[PDB]
RNA sequence: CCGGCCGGGAACUCAAAGGAGACUGCCAGUGAUAAACUGGAGGAAGGUGGGGAUGACGUCAAGUCAUCAUGGCCCUUACGACCAGGGCUACACACGUGCUACAAUGGCGCAUACAAAGAGAAGCGACCUCGCGAGAGCAAGCGGACCUCAUAAAGUGCGUCGUAGUCCGGAUUGGAGUCUGCAACUCGACUCCAUGAAGUCGGAAUCGCUAGUAAUCGUGGAUCAGAAUGCCACGGUGAAUAC
């Protein structure tokens, strides 16, 4: 907005696992307003990732999200002239949501078998740092530190 | 036994008609279950407003058909037949049935 | 068919409901008509806003 | 094999295999398979030849392939020669069932042209 | 003894009858687990009788009508929340912090004139 | 093909069929009724069908069974 | 006959009449001590709670002489009146608003869930019989919380397809049918069999939406003998982001 402060309530924690981040991930991954399909797909991918990596269930995806989160983002700014890519500081929640969106879109663009396996593959290659989410992730880091004096 | 239904458009006029019916029925006899609210019909209409073009200009109207039900199982007939024909029902629709 | 019974169409083809248009009653408009009040959009509203039609009220559900 | 046809529906399920043949749809294929008393999920090619013979005989009972093609084509030229209103639209090329030719009639007229 | 709670959410009226004993949940004269509980309100119906006490402490009989999956889920949750008068209202102090006592007044918004659903305004050409 | 289970024919047009058959083909008969159905009772006959301004003659044949009288009357004019 | 169906009762859902409640009201802090602002408590609902109706003085010689009325002008052996057919449905192109798709968060088969709001007397039309079908015969009940339209679809439980112009996609087209109506050819709707184009996410450019919102899934109503992807209207699932 422009005058009134806003803030959204907190979605319910993810069923059984109780992961608020996982509940937010199903929100982002949701399509056409169908939580059942999103929940089934996320659980299938989560168990596949856990059994493939030999890691636990809760933090197996936490590692990938930690390793695919950025630090600064370029904001199109033009005070006197044309557009300047001015990098800025990323808020905590904004960083988390941006990494989550990156993972979801990276899984979207794949074609391996189906969402259940594509999400697991994205998580694995994000843990390893050889995926496409990470490939897009390093771009902001390389484009940072361009124009500081401007604001 | 004898079930009576009253229809009108106003909510308080039907209430006073039902009050008159029940008061006369209890005076002349007994065994009155009182009026029953039952659903109320909401006939909804919408009409274009401008006499030419201007499709967006519309007006919404609604008619509230209120309905009341009251039944009596009085044994004696000389009370019900006397109750009939003496009541104007506050000038709204009313029906007699068994 | 059964014999020439169908051919008995010598009627002026006016009694058939298809011939009647069911226009308005005060002025007469082919369009903007409703069965309930038997008038047409415009006229209806005039009556409702003037308070002629019983039980008609603005809808604000 | 061609199964009283020309197409070789290999490594494919029964109903789809017979659907791949001209002049036969899903319902007609269901009729053929049920009459032949063959399972539906079993592949046509993986099946034994004793049943392919019965399928040949069963399929030969309906008008299909070039026979049906010529039958339907002959009707077109016939309604063209009759001079019917429904037929003289074919010679020009445009909707004949009564669609609107002003727009959304490009499927039968082909891509646009100035 | 018997204890009653109404429960409502999106024109989804419930009826919850809590009582002592160590029985199971019953919704619509039938088991919730039989009625697809593992995804239908998998952990919505059994919210209120988790935080304050254990599930296997009070028998109950629920029956809800009208609504959908989440409609029934929320209606039963609200009814149970307002059906835990086992000992005074000391538990409502804790349930207030969790926010389960208040219902969800949010409802489907009517369809306006000149719009498609409620706020989908038909697109216009040029400006 | 469609339209119930039986054909329809006009009566003041059905008055001309019997005369035409009894007296043989003499000349096409001018009429307006674009409703009658080519029934076998017409091989070897010519009928003039109205289109609005002029009555176009048309000769009936053997393979016009499911085709109506007004069918062979082009009302759309093109360049 | 273990079906709320039958004795009964009215607690409860619910239905419809009347009331209570929310008013910055009680506290803390900020503020020229005032208005007011921030926060907390209580409370189902905290700050005109959500939504609708409600549209100031005026502008655009904005729209309607065609809804109707009306000043002036004109026709009145025709610019009036009756009828058949035709036309408003044309079609080398362009634009606007929509529907259906390009598929695996899917398609198909079996099973199986959970809703609201409406109409019904030349009308809604159970059940039963015939038909692969649109439908036909019989035809109770219902001027209505009773009967009918009317077994909501998404959803979930199993099996199949395994990434292709395909079991996606349905236009076009041929044959055969159902049904309203004096009348389905110009020019209607629906059904059965067959064929199965384009289309594999879309340039410049541009549109809506901040919470039950958007997104997507069904149902109804008016006009109406027979007609919706349009208009009006009800509900299910249900987000992301506002520095
Ligand atoms: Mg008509
Ligand atoms: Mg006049
Ligand atoms: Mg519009
Ligand atoms: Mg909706
Ligand atoms: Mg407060
Ligand atoms: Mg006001
Ligand atoms: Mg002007
Ligand atoms: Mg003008
Ligand atoms: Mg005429
Ligand atoms: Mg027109
Ligand atoms: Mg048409
Ligand atoms: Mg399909
Ligand atoms: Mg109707
Ligand atoms: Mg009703
Ligand atoms: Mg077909
Ligand atoms: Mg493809
Ligand atoms: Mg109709």
């Amino acid at each position: 907005p422009r005058r009134r402060v806003i803030g959204q309530r907190k979605i319910l924690p993810d069923p059984k696992f109780g992961s608020e981040l996982l509940a937010k991930f199903v929100n982002i991954l949701m399509v056409d307003g169908k939580k059942s399909t999103a929940e089934s797909i996320v659980y299938s991918a989560l168990e596949t990732l856990a059994q493939r990596s030999g890691k636990s269930e809760l933090e197996a995806f936490e590692v990938a999200l930690e390793n695919v989160r950025p630090t600064v983002e370029v904001k199109s700014r033009r005070v006197g002239g044309s557009t300047y890519q001015v990098p800025v500081e990323v808020r905590p929640v904004r960083r988390n949501a941006l990494a989550m969106r990156w993972i979801v879109e990276a899984a979207r663009k794949r074609g391996d078998k189906s969402m259940a396996l594509r999400l697991a593959n994205e998580l694995s290659d994000a843990a390893e740092n050889k995926g496409t989410a990470v490939k897009k992730r390093e771009d902001v880091h390389r484009m940072a530190e361009a124009n500081k004096a401007f604001a | 036994r004898i079930r009576i239904r009253l229809k009108a458009f106003d909510h308080r006029l039907i209430d006073q008609a039902t009050a008159e019916i029940v008061e006369t029925a209890k005076r002349t006899g007994a065994q009155v279950r009182g009026p029953i609210p039952l659903p109320t019909r909401k006939e909804r209409f919408t009409v274009l407003i401008s006499p030419h073009v201007n499709k967006d200009a519309r007006d919404q109207y609604e008619i509230r058909t209120h309905l009341r039900l009251v039944d009596i199982v009085e044994p004696t007939e000389k009370t019900v037949d006397a109750l009939m024909r003496l009541d104007l029902a506050a000038g709204v629709d009313v029906q007699i049935s068994l | 068919r059964w014999n020439a019974v169908l051919k008995l169409q010598t009627l002026p083809r006016d009694s058939s409901p298809s011939r009647q248009r069911n226009r308005c009653r005060q002025t007469g408009r082919p369009h903007g008509f409703l069965r309930k009040f038997g008038l047409s959009r415009i006229k209806v509203r005039e009556a409702a806003m003037r308070g002629e039609i019983p039980g008609l009220k603005k809808a604000s559900w | 094999a061609r199964i009283a046809g020309i197409n070789i529906p290999d490594h494919k399920h029964a109903v789809i295999a017979l659907t791949s043949i001209y002049g036969v749809g899903k319902t007609r294929s269901k009729a053929i398979l049920a009459a032949a008393g063959i399972a539906e999920d079993v592949k046509i090619s993986e099946l034994s030849e004793g049943q392919i013979d019965t399928l040949r005989d069963e399929v030969a009972k309906f008008v299909v392939e070039g026979d049906l093609r010529r039958e339907i084509s002959m009707s077109i030229k016939r309604l063209m020669d009759l001079g019917c209103y429904r037929g003289l639209r074919h010679r020009r090329g445009l909707p004949v069932r009564g669609q609107r030719t002003k727009t959304n009639a490009r499927t039968r007229k082909g891509p646009r042209k100035p | 003894n018997q204890y009653y709670g109404t429960g409502r959410r999106k024109s989804s009226a419930a009826r919850v009858f809590i009582k002592p004993g160590n029985g199971k949940i019953v919704i619509n004269q039938r088991s919730l687990e039989q009625y697809f509980g593992r995804e239908t309100a998998r952990m919505v119906v059994r919210q209120p009788l988790e935080l304050v006490d254990m599930v296997e402490k009070l028998d109950l009989y629920i029956t809800v009508k009208g609504g959908g999956i989440s409609g029934q889920a929320g209606a039963i949750r609200h009814g149970i929340t307002r059906a835990l008068m086992e000992y005074d209202e000391s538990l409502r102090s804790e349930l207030r912090k969790a926010g389960f006592v208040t219902r969800d007044a949010r409802q489907v918004e009517r369809k306006k004139v000149g719009l498609r659903k409620a706020r989908r305004r038909p697109q216009f050409s040029k400006r | 093909r469609s339209l119930k289970k039986g054909p329809f024919i006009d009566l003041h047009l059905l008055k001309k069929v019997e005369k035409a058959v009894e007296s043989g083909d003499k000349k096409p008969l001018r009429t307006w009724s674009r409703r009658s159905t080519i029934f076998p009772n017409m091989i070897g006959l010519t009928i003039a069908v109205h289109n609005g301004r002029q009555h176009v003659p048309v000769f009936v044949t053997d393979e016009m069974v499911g085709h109506k009288l007004g069918e062979f009357a082009p009302t759309r004019t093109y360049r």
